[PDB]
């Protein structure tokens, strides 16, 4: 059965999903990013800092991430100096945007599908409906409402959220005051207490972060009624009951570009020094092995994308030349998403899943420096039960406590008397690579400044990694392979396709830009 | 071409009318600049 | 009051800003104010054919459509087909045509929808335009003469993104019987928000008054106004950004970021051409090319010289201190 | 960090304002920030001898007293006995002596406690004074040389009442290890709040810049600045009232009420003498008696004339429209 | 063409004489505008 689902909403943009279904199981899948704005085209010839204004507009929910990586692209291109306070503010704001994204996405975009009639036979279905029904769910309302708090912190430092451009080469535009920091701390603590710990965890962030194995997580669910009946405990139990742990596996290979620089280690941003300075470590996890991320290994294939091109291009030489979707479909192209691939030795240019799960796998890599995220939890989960909708979601949710703790510490780390900005030299020429981990994963800018203008500007977003179509080798993108194997109880409401696509927290406006 | 765009403005009736009126009183402009030149070269005096 | 919120060439920032709503928050707006959110691409439960059923019922008049909110640009490329924005089996522009023709009120939220915004920046690959404007030029996609069934033009809630209150308070006004209190300016923006300037309530207006310039970002923004060195469009931009603070916390200008004039239809101004980003274009290195709204360069510069002479000492020192 | 909050000649407005705290709210401040509120007359559970036991333990050093917050004036009448303020078996001033001598930090919240405030208005029947000030004159009840055990003078959080953030953010700073970030001005006010002026962020500064006066209350405040006709002390008053809005909503000046300069030690200014309430005292009917801080009548007036002549049209029209 | 209208007005003896006298003192005009530019870029000083 060929099933074309249009729209598949709650993916922050325009997504259609075509699936071949045999015996109630998806056997092949095509993700079709359906809306194109062409910001890379627009940025060409613009002011070298135009990215700081344009790139946040790639996406409402993760524009702060775009800003972060665009700023760092300029910082590397212009060989700027980043005062530690500026690095801290950038980290805080990136993480706060992610902390907003986590509940906002979980309740508003993902968890309402848990109320699908396909689960009516579950013993937990009534509770799932009570908690996660759209707009009236007892977990939905506070989760969504409180999701605005972390970006209040963002606004304290950046003026507003979404759509500040306050991260600039050489630091940040803002000069936090004492009350700024104290209020940011108060907002963060209130959000942590009222949503993260009270509602999501039913325990302290510290208690959750003590979970180092999948068995630890199950014991945590059963440990007491607070954790058992928390949104996290209920979600885990619901997933195990209704089978969200049984599909959406995907590629099983992961890309994290990392983000959150240790301020002392990235005072002078360079492409080469980026990985060592990361707190949230970069890392590629492919074929069960850890690899260092290298942006040089990134190509974008447009074979099945609505763009002209005949070979994968490293984004420094990237091109965004749209083809008319009618013609492209005549050529087998089906998506405005490019197909980002990563050259892994012994594997070729493979698709890599990006996102919190990719980050957790990267955090499980050996040889973490002291400043770096060293977390074996999702290595253990991956080895125990493997990837799935549930495990992907749990990675996303696991970042909540971890990032909250990091943000709280960074707010403590701010040295308010110290500089927030080192005026850079706006060089007429430069090649910049800025990367971050937006909520949904590796977000990267490759910028080429020439003649004091943007010569090239290539954005590769995490959902482009995940949802990008088949490459020249017809290798399905991570979301496409995750869709393959998904059960389809009801083709009229193929909610499992939504579960898989949304478990990646897909953002289609980011996918295409 | 920018230069060709200034020639386009010079093909606009209102711009042309004003430029013609300027050329009509160009003698007065010339005499005022000559008067200023004179005053400057007699500024020591 | 049924609400159908569609996204064209959008980044969903207006939706995300909207989700930051407080007093009312978004959930209370959707539930407790009688605003039946039929669907929203970021929030609607329905997918696929169920969602399309909702859309088609709205478009054909099978069910009433009181408010059609459109976010993002109306994408017309390629070649006016709109296929760079395919939504629910149609070019999004066709949905826009049908639903704008069906709605009692049409609200364009965000510059993209109002005026074309960032996607309409040259070279405008998506053929983006606003609902009733293309930048300042009235008409956009729906034409200058478009009126919704309540007789209103497209209500333009500009901004990039719009502040949540700019839409939520309008929605509350509509829901509380105060639609008649809503007056629109020449850009169809609610005058309750867009008679003020961004500068109105800016923490740096005293520095502006005394022509004290912020000189640098970061700690340099502990003093000064951003107009002179950072291209702040505050005094040329209608908005309540400093009256109604963003995220209930701040505003770009308060934080030290120049207002980019995003509520204005030309946004991004000068199409972010080289030398125009976070810079004040000046004539002869000292006269701003653009002076505040309603002033002329002569008076503005004379008053600026007088103010520089009269400037008190505190206006020359840090004020947003730790 | 133990906190003992006492009220002398107070109206409890600072407590009520404090209870309006958001980010942190008062409950989260008291519970989740490690601030052990030992007692507060409006909130403490203990009464009678149990409360007195708490007070005496703090006064005699039996239990640590980290922050002594004092609200209200130190009442010394009659005849320096302080018996117009008898609290828990002693004149309140005696409690003040003991607890201020015991506390690590002493915080006077509100003008009454900081400077004497309204009760210290002539004829001052209660013999009211501030902790370390009587109006602008340093020394108040505790003497100019009083220092708490952490070496600080009385931290004056002025206002009538103080805005909740003016105290809560200080308390958070103390609780989060940022006490060293707190700098005090010459009136011992936190400079993080009191380097700005009330005017800083006022929605009417553009009208001020162009010397466009609000002419009347009510709808008359849809335009204009209140300085010229309503005695707005905004430009002479240090406060973040327009930076950090009251009740997260507004400020007097935004709302159309003149700033009464309540964060200033002279408040109420001119002791509310006849003709000084909601009026600008003027010389020769045109020149304000008091000009903005750091300005001089001649340069102010010259700049004011220049601003009037160059005024844009919008500055002469309603801007805070419905 | 209005640009040729003014090219024919540039063939006027009196208009030509005045334009030539303007070009004779163009140095003074240049220096006064340079002086104004200088004064403007030193207006802060
Ligand atoms: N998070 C996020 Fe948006 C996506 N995909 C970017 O980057
Ligand atoms: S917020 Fe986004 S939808 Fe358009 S108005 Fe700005 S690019
Ligand atoms: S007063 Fe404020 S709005 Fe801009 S022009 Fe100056 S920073
Ligand atoms: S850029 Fe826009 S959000 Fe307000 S501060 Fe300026 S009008
Ligand atoms: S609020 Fe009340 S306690 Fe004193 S400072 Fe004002 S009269
Ligand atoms: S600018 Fe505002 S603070 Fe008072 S003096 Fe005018 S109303
Ligand atoms: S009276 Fe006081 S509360 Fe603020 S507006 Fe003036 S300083
Ligand atoms: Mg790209
Ligand atoms: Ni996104």
């Amino acid at each position: 059965l060929d099933l074309f689902v249009s729209p598949l909403g709650r993916v922050e943009g325009d997504l259609d999903v075509r699936v071949t279904i045999n015996d109630g199981v998806v056997t092949s899948a095509w993700t079709e990013a359906a809306m194109f704005r062409g910001f890379e085209i627009i940025l060409r010839g613009k002011d070298p800092q135009a990215g700081l204004i344009v790139c946040p507009r790639i996406c409402g929910i993760c524009g702060g991430s775009h800003l972060y990586k665009s700023a760092y692209a300029l910082d590397t291109a212009w060989r700027t100096h980043m005062p530690p306070n500026a690095t801290l503010i950038r980290n805080i704001c990136q993480a706060c945007e992610t902390l907003q994204s986590i509940p906002r996405y979980f309740y508003a975009l993902f968890a309402i599908d848990l109320t699908n009639k396909n689960y009516a036979k579950s013993k937990l279905y009534d509770e799932a409906v009570r908690r996660f029904a759209p707009y009236v769910g007892t977990s939905y309302q506070p989760g969504v409402v409180l999701s605005a708090k972390p970006v209040e912190v963002y606004a304290i430092f950046g003026g507003q959220w979404p759509x500040s451009s306050f991260m600039v080469p050489g630091g940040v535009m803002s000069a936090p005051t004492l009350s700024d920091v104290t209020r940011a701390i108060a907002i963060l603590e209130h959000w942590n207490d009222n949503w993260l710990e009270k509602q999501w965890l039913g325990c302290s962030v510290d208690r959750w972060l003590e979970n180092k194995t999948w068995n630890d997580v199950l014991a945590w669910v059963d440990e007491n009624e607070s954790q058992y009946n928390s949104d996290c405990g209920f979600f885990i139990r619901y997933c195990l009951d209704v089978g969200l742990d049984k599909y959406g596996q995907g590629v099983g290979n992961y890309l994290a570009t990392g983000t959150y620089f240790e301020p002392s280690l990235y005072e002078n941003p360079t492409i080469e020094g980026r990985n060592a300075a990361l707190i949230g470590r970069s890392g590629v996890f492919a074929d069960g092995r850890y690899f260092e991320f290298d942006q040089a290994n990134v190509t974008e294939d447009v074979t099945h994308s609505f763009y002209e091109g005949n070979r994968p291009l490293h984004p420094f030489e990237g091109e965004t030349i749209p083809v008319n979707p009618e013609d492209g479909r005549r050529q087998g192209k089906y998506s405005w998403a490019k197909s980002p691939r990563y050259a892994v030795p012994g594997l070729g240019n493979v698709p890599l899943e990006t996102g919190p799960l990719a980050r957790r796998m990267a955090a499980s890599a050996p040889d973490a420096e002291t400043h770096q995220d060293d977390d074996p939890l999702f290595a253990d989960i991956y080895n125990a039960i493997g990837p799935s909708v549930m495990v992907r979601q749990l990675a996303r949710m696991h970042e909540g406590p971890k990032y909250y703790k990091w943000v709280r510490q960074w707010l403590d780390d701010l040295e308010l008397k110290e500089s927030f900005y080192t005026k850079p030299v706006e060089y007429a020429e430069g090649k910049g690579f800025g990367s971050t981990e937006a909520a949904r994963g590796a977000l990267s800018d490759w910028i080429v400044i020439e003649d004091s203008k943007i010569k090239n500007y290539q954005v590769v977003t995490p959902t482009a990694w995940n949802i990008g179509p088949r490459d020249a080798s017809e290798v399905l993108g991570p979301i496409e392979q995750a869709l393959v194997g998904s059960p389809i109880v009801d083709a009229e409401d193929p909610v499992e396709l939504g579960h898989v696509a949304r478990s990646f927290d897909s953002c289609l406006v980011c996918t295409v830009h | 071409s920018p230069v060709d765009g200034i020639r386009r403005r010079l093909d606009d009736p209102q711009v042309a009318e004003a430029l013609n009126s300027l050329l009509d009183h160009a003698d007065l402009l010339a005499v005022l600049v000559k008067g200023l030149d004179g005053f400057v070269r007699r500024g020591d005096d | 009051a049924s609400v159908l919120w569609f996204q064209g060439g959008a980044c969903s920032g207006n939706t995300m800003s909207f989700l930051n709503a407080d007093e009312p928050n978004v959930v209370d707006l959707i539930v407790d104010f009688g605003l039946d959110l039929l669907w929203h691409p970021s929030l609607g439960l329905e997918l696929g054919n169920n969602a399309q059923k909702v859309f088609w019922d709205c478009a054909k008049g099978e069910r009433p459509l009181d408010i059609f909110v459109f976010e993002g640009t109306v994408i017309e490329a390629p070649n006016g087909t709109g296929q760079m924005d395919m939504f629910a089996g149609r070019p999004m522009k066709d949905w826009v045509t049908d639903l704008a023709g069906a709605a009692q009120i049409v609200v364009a939220i965000g510059d993209c929808a109002c005026f074309g915004g960032i996607p309409a920046m040259e070279p405008n690959p998506s053929g983006s335009t606003g609902l009733q404007f293309h930048k300042r030029e009235k008409g956009g996609f729906l034409g200058p003469d478009f009126r919704s069934k309540m007789g209103l033009p497209v209500i333009n809630v500009p901004g990039c993104p719009a502040h949540p209150d700019w839409i939520t308070q309008i929605l509350v006004a509509l829901a509380t019987g105060r639609a008649g209190d809503i007056t629109l300016d020449d850009l169809h923006r609610p005058e309750t928000f867009f008679k003020t300037f961004t500068q109105t309530g800016c923490t740096r207006v005293q520095f502006f008054e005394y022509k004290q310039s912020t000189l640098s970002f970061g700690e340099g923004t502990r003093t000064g106004c951003l107009f002179y060195e950072f291209g702040c469009r505050g005094p040329m931009t209608h908005s309540p950004c400093n009256r109604i603070l963003w995220n209930r916390q701040s505003s770009k200008t308060r934080a030290g970021m120049p207002c980019l004039g995003c509520t204005e239809p030309e946004f991004p101004h000068f199409d972010l051409a080289p030398g125009t980003v976070f810079k004040t274009q000046k004539v002869s290195g000292m006269i701003p090319k653009e002076v505040p709204e309603g002033t002329d360069h002569l008076t503005y510069m004379g008053l600026a010289a007088a103010a520089r002479i009269a400037a008190p000492q505190w206006s020359k020192e840090d004020m947003f201190v730790v």
